């Protein structure tokens, strides 16, 4: 890192013989960084929120199924499988108080590459298709 | 002073600004010693941090006769701006205009206090790479990771309820109403169907209104956690 530029040196063995390359990089313009990082990430966040809402709806439907089965006089063989009714606010509060610190740890970019790369590609493809 | 303004700007949530048939995303932190402002339009980001002396000078140049201390001027500016940022459709008179230069952006604010005019201008230059990074790139990644964790937890809960459904079906009972039956949950099929059908409409960010409307508590929590460490 010299001045505002970046020199990335790559050394390799092309059939056992030297292979040197030097990428000279200059700070990207605001448009490139924006369209590459900011908007896609917002799309991924919105998609994940929609997925969470759909999962909450499915959980509510399952809760209705449980309630109707209880009303039908049915008895479960094992009492340990009983699950508490799902409430969105309580679940969100518990998550935010307990597991947010570990979940939000960006670290050094490894979790982003490992976990969220299909959503990023899909959002980018949608953006390209739109225009 | 400057550190306090930077921390306040970092900890503030985004707001939607409707101005001259155009949209912007704004964060403002005003204290008696100065103010900080961050503006964006999903294409570029501008930042402006101003102290007391510049406040007094600009208030004099624009309002040629408004003889008030900088603290009162900043307090009035905050009182005028915060109601709009917190919620739209407020019954307040505050018109916003935007002008563009090679690199600068001029945000003109006009309003009335007790029926008399009140003008202000923000000269927002392009923000440095560090500010835009720390304000958008990292918090958004944290929000995405947290949302994925929430999705995984919800999937686990759905699996547990599916186990309960299987147990109750094995018990041999039947529902009084058959319309409530739901098929077993499979994560892969659900994800594939979501991607095929709902992703195009859900990933549409538009002019930024969905971001402020939906994701503003998770963003604040992620930023607060980042501030601590």
């Amino acid at each position: 890192c010299v001045a505002d530029a970046l020199i990335l040196r790559v050394r390799s063995e092309l059939s056992g013989l030297p292979f040197y390359w030097n990428f000279h990089c200059m700070l990207a313009s605001p448009s490139l960084v924006s369209q590459h990082l900011i908007r896609p990430l917002m799309g991924m966040s919105l998609a994940l929120q929609c997925q969470v809402r759909e999962l909450a709806t499915l959980l509510h439907m399952k809760d209705l199924e449980i309630q109707d089965y209880q009303e039908s006089g049915a008895t479960l063989i094992r009492d340990r499988l009983k699950t508490e009714p799902f409430e969105e606010n309580s679940f969100l509060e518990q998550f935010m108080i307990e597991k947010l610190p570990e979940a939000c740890s960006i670290g050094d970019g490894k979790p982003f590459v490992m976990n969220l790369q299909d959503l990023y590609m899909a959002v980018t493809t949608q953006e390209v298709q739109v225009g | 002073v400057m550190e306090e303004l930077e921390q306040g700007l970092l900890m503030q949530p985004w707001a939607w600004l409707q101005l001259a048939e155009n949209s912007l995303l704004a964060k403002v932190f005003i204290t008696k010693q100065g103010y900080a402002l961050l503006v964006s339009d999903l294409q570029q980001v501008w930042h402006e941090q101003v102290d007391t002396s510049v406040v007094s000078q600009r208030a004099k140049e624009l309002n040629k006769r408004l003889t008030a201390p900088p603290a009162a001027f900043l307090c009035h500016l905050d009182n005028l701006l915060r109601p709009l940022l917190k919620d739209a459709a407020h019954p307040s008179e505050a018109t916003f205009s935007c002008d563009c230069v090679a690199d600068a952006l001029i945000l003109r604010v006009r309003s009335e206090l007790s029926g008399l005019p009140f003008y202000w201008n923000f000269h927002c230059m392009l923000a440095s790479p560090s500010l835009v990074s720390q304000h958008l790139i990292r918090p958004l990644m944290g929000m995405s990771l947290a949302l994925q964790c929430q999705v995984r937890e919800l999937a686990t809960l759905l699996h547990m309820k599916d186990l309960e459904i299987q147990d109750y079906q094995e018990s041999g009972a039947t529902l009084i109403r058959d319309r409530l039956k739901t098929e077993p949950f499979e994560e892969n099929s659900f994800l594939e169907q979501f991607m095929i059908e709902k992703l195009p409409e859900a990933c549409s960010i538009g002019d930024g209104k969905p971001f402020v409307m939906n994701l503003q508590d998770l963003y604040m929590a992620v930023t607060t956690q980042e501030v601590q460490v």
